């Protein structure tokens, strides 16, 4: 079965809490991770 | 700065030759006494600046949340570089910036 943890576990996704946070750049969506024209 | 004792390790502290009126340092656990270098004894500071530079690391190239400016390194000719403001936190402190080059490592300022 593959689900939620074998995304996980392949490194595609991983969890963050508040104080992780503060080291981190967030994009808000998958469009923001490149300038439009 | 203060040193401290080469044989008793503790801090040595000043006094008065009064035979021969030369600053010496004398420890109050010992009786090593040796001469100084330096006649100044004391110092305060309201007007102080130690946090300009000193928010500066190696690595703080890796830190991927500093903003990149496109100011030239007049070292390096480097056209990236992150950059930041002081790091002091009071409330009167300027607000020029530093910047650091990842080519270089040289921090400069706009001035
Ligand atoms: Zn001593
Ligand atoms: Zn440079």
């Amino acid at each position: 079965v593959y689900g939620w943890s074998s995304l996980v576990t392949s490194g595609v996704i991983e969890y963050v809490d508040g104080e992780e946070e503060e080291t981190i750049m967030i994009a808000m969506t998958p469009e923001d991770l490149q300038t439009r024209s | 700065s203060f040193r401290f004792c080469l044989e008793c390790n503790n801090m040595l502290y000043p006094k008065e030759d009064k035979e021969n009126q030369r600053l010496l340092y004398s420890c109050r656990n010992c009786d090593y006494t040796e001469l100084a270098e330096d006649p100044k004894v004391y110092r305060h500071e309201l007007i102080t600046n130690i946090g300009e530079t000193a928010g500066i690391v190696d690595d703080i190239g890796q830190d991927p949340t500093l903003p990149r400016s496109d100011k030239e390194c007049p070292e390096c000719h480097s056209r990236d570089c992150v950059f930041f403001q002081s790091q002091q936190r009071r409330k009167d402190t300027n607000m020029t910036l530093f910047y650091v080059c990842l080519n270089c490592k040289k921090t400069f300022r706009d001035e």
